[PDB]
């Protein structure tokens, strides 16, 4: 059988997928970390914008070429994946 | 939103969903390039279930054939 088929058939596909995780964190897991978290959104905006470092990992997340107006709205959509 | 994201590069650096239980096929062939017998030790280990390689959750056995590990194997360790 094919290995691809096997993958999906063997139950393998409930624990694995083929492409591995990127840099940052995944945004279900942002929006499930400050979900109910007060202030949050401006928090989220600040970083975005700013760039920082040290709450996932040592990698930074350099500064974003976004518009204070857009962070806000980037932090808001992160926050609603959940 | 999702599509402002997409324009300003953010999803080069970010997934949406969060990683499976266990490792991705491409960090697994990674990580075995170059090792004696990393066929048949991946297919003992897809048989026979493993632990202490990537983190504190071991992987249980899989009802595979012999067969089905090595292809599954050498499936694996060609993600590149
Ligand atoms: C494009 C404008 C975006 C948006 C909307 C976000 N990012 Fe990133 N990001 C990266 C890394 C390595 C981290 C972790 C930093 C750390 O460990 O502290 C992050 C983190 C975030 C967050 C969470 C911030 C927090 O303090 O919890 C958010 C909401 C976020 N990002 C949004 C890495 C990168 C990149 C790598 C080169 C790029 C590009 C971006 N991020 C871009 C964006
Ligand atoms: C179905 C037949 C498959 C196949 C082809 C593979 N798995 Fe898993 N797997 C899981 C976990 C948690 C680990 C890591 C365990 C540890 O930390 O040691 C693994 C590991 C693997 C590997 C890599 C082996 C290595 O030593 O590097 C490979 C190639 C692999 N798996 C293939 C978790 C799960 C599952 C969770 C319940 C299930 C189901 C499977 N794996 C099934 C399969």
């Amino acid at each position: 059988e094919d290995p691809e088929v096997l993958f999906k058939n063997k139950g393998c596909v409930a624990c694995h997928a083929i492409d591995t995780k990127k840099v940052g964190p995944a945004y279900a897991d942002v929006a499930k970390k400050y979900a109910g978290r007060k202030d949050a959104v401006d928090y989220l905006a600040g970083k975005i914008k700013k760039g920082g470092s040290g709450v996932w990992g040592s990698v930074p997340m350099p500064p974003q070429n976004v518009t204070d107006a857009e962070a806000k709205q980037l932090a808001q959509w992160i926050l609603s994946i959940k | 939103n999702e599509q402002l994201a997409k324009q300003k590069g953010c999803m080069a650096c970010h997934d949406l969903k969060a990683k499976m239980v266990g490792p991705a096929y491409k960090d697994v062939a990674a990580k075995f390039a170059g090792q004696a017998g990393a066929e048949a030790e991946l297919a003992q280990r897809i048989k026979n279930g493993s632990q202490g390689v990537w983190g504190p959750i071991p992987m249980p056995p899989n009802a595979v054939s012999d067969d089905e590990a090595q292809t599954l194997a050498k499936w694996v360790l060609s993600q590149k």
